[PDB]
């Protein structure tokens, strides 16, 4: 078994103004690692990686 | 990069990991300055620094910050506060086709991209080439206190 | 009648040997003033670092060798002695190797802001210094009443 | 009657390839034993550093290669062999790139306070070594039964 990880960055005034706007941007990075996990997941099925073994 | 992967692999002007990264939040800009790119500090005025984008005889300071609240241009105008990295890993903007050595001293020029390696003195290449647009991009290993300004 | 009137005053920007700005700093506390006393705002020496116990013998800067770090302001540690804040013989200091500092300087001119930070013997900043350090200026240049002040940059050494 | 007794004993002060300090550290993950084994004490080269993905592969310092990092003790990551602790192939290491690290010496004299750190073909620190690092020595110069241990500040490359 192995493990995965991602992290990203945010500020108090961007947060401030996507809760004010209406578009938060939290969620959309919180996607992007979802998706970076699952790309990671495929990569590793369908190629291997040799260092890894 | 490009096709045959779900997500595009980094964008310039953005740090790469959370690793020890320092950002300088006083700062006031001179001129157009875009994401990457180092860039001087012409003076300091009343605490706050005046950088502008690089030029022929300056030394490198730090690279430019994209924040989503500050710039709703894609660029940092005139007489507008910016965020540099004075130190940590940053993407960078360069004019290469083919990575350097591991571990090797950049040289930068015109607007601040960088245009080769071999140097003797300064910031350092980490491991990471990606392409974007049209070309290349390149990560800096930023260091606070790397190019010291000349004596007169 | 009369007509009535109103004044300001601005405050003093820093004081010697107190940290500048919140960058990434690092103080050492463990370590021993040796021998004589340290001023606040001047570099130090490191005359011996022992062994098992770990604690460092830190002393004043002399002639031909190389400062090691910048003592800082605390309220609590330091004891007041000529009219001034000073770390005694014996006891713990705390010296930074890593950060932004308001040292004491003897020099009459502006320095630019990058350029390499000189000593003289005592340990405080002089522009036609001897001893000559890797530190670098931050920029500030201010004067506490009749007391000159610079600030310089740090890095692990 | 009879006499009651008392009696002492003290613990070691370090164990090979153990963080000792709570300084500024930088410890890096994705990092993979190309080929080999790798000791918890002895320092590591960077065999290829990958584009797109990051992983750096890492393997054990061989003649006429630039050290990159110490490896760090843990408690999970890390495989009981040999009566000791060790990093498997194809297995992840913890490289600290920065910070104060206890290493494993080859040597048999105190060393100063300030000065290179050299190393031999085996990744071991030895005192007249013939590969050269960029390292600093901290002070510290400590044995744990029959292994002699060092103790340097890392400087990032």
């Amino acid at each position: 078994v192995f493990r995965l990880g991602n992290a990203y960055l945010i500020s108090i005034d961007e947060i401030k103004a996507g809760q004010a706007t209406g578009r938060p941007l939290s969620t959309r990075k919180a996607s992007a690692c979802q998706l970076a996990h699952d790309q990671l997941v495929n990569r590793l099925v369908f190629k291997g990686s040799a260092p890894h073994k | 990069a490009y096709e045959n992967l779900m997500l595009r692999p980094a964008c310039p002007g953005n740090l790469s990991d959370t690793s020890t990264y320092n950002i300088d939040g006083a700062c006031v800009a001179q001129g157009d300055i875009e994401f990457g790119s180092a860039v001087q500090v012409v003076g300091i005025v009343d605490g706050v620094k005046v950088v502008t984008a690089l030029s022929d005889g300056g030394t490198p300071y730090g690279i430019a910050f994209r924040s989503q609240y500050e710039h709703l241009s894609g660029k940092i105008l005139d007489g507008e506060v910016c965020n540099v990295v004075s130190h940590g890993r940053v993407w960078a903007l360069t004019s290469l086709d083919e990575a350097p050595s591991l571990f090797s001293k950049l040289q930068f020029g015109s607007g601040g991209v960088v245009t080769g390696g071999s140097g003797y003195a300064g910031w350092t290449f980490a491991g990471g080439f990606v392409k974007h647009e049209d070309g290349y991009i390149i990560e800096v290993r930023v260091k606070q206190n790397a190019f010291i300004v000349p004596p007169p | 009648a009369q007509i009535n009137a109103s004044y300001q005053r601005d405050m003093a920007i820093a004081l010697p040997g107190m940290v500048a700005d919140t960058s990434k700093y690092n103080i050492d506390g463990a370590c021993v003033v040796n021998e004589g006393d340290v001023l606040v705002g001047a570099a130090v020496q490191v005359v011996q670092a022992q062994a098992v116990d770990g604690h460092k013998l830190v002393k004043a800067l002399t002639t031909g060798t190389t400062p090691y770090g910048v003592a800082i302001r605390s309220h609590w540690q330091t004891v007041n002695a000529q009219n001034q804040m000073i770390y005694e013989d014996g006891g713990a200091i705390n010296v930074m190797t890593s950060g932004r500092v308001w040292m004491l300087s003897k020099s009459t001119e502006a320095p630019t802001f990058g350029s390499a930070v000189k000593l003289d013997v005592d340990g405080q900043e002089k522009s036609d210094g001897t001893i000559e350090t890797t530190w670098t200026y931050a920029g500030g240049w201010t004067k506490y009443k009749d007391i000159q002040l610079v600030e310089v940059q740090l890095h692990q050494l």
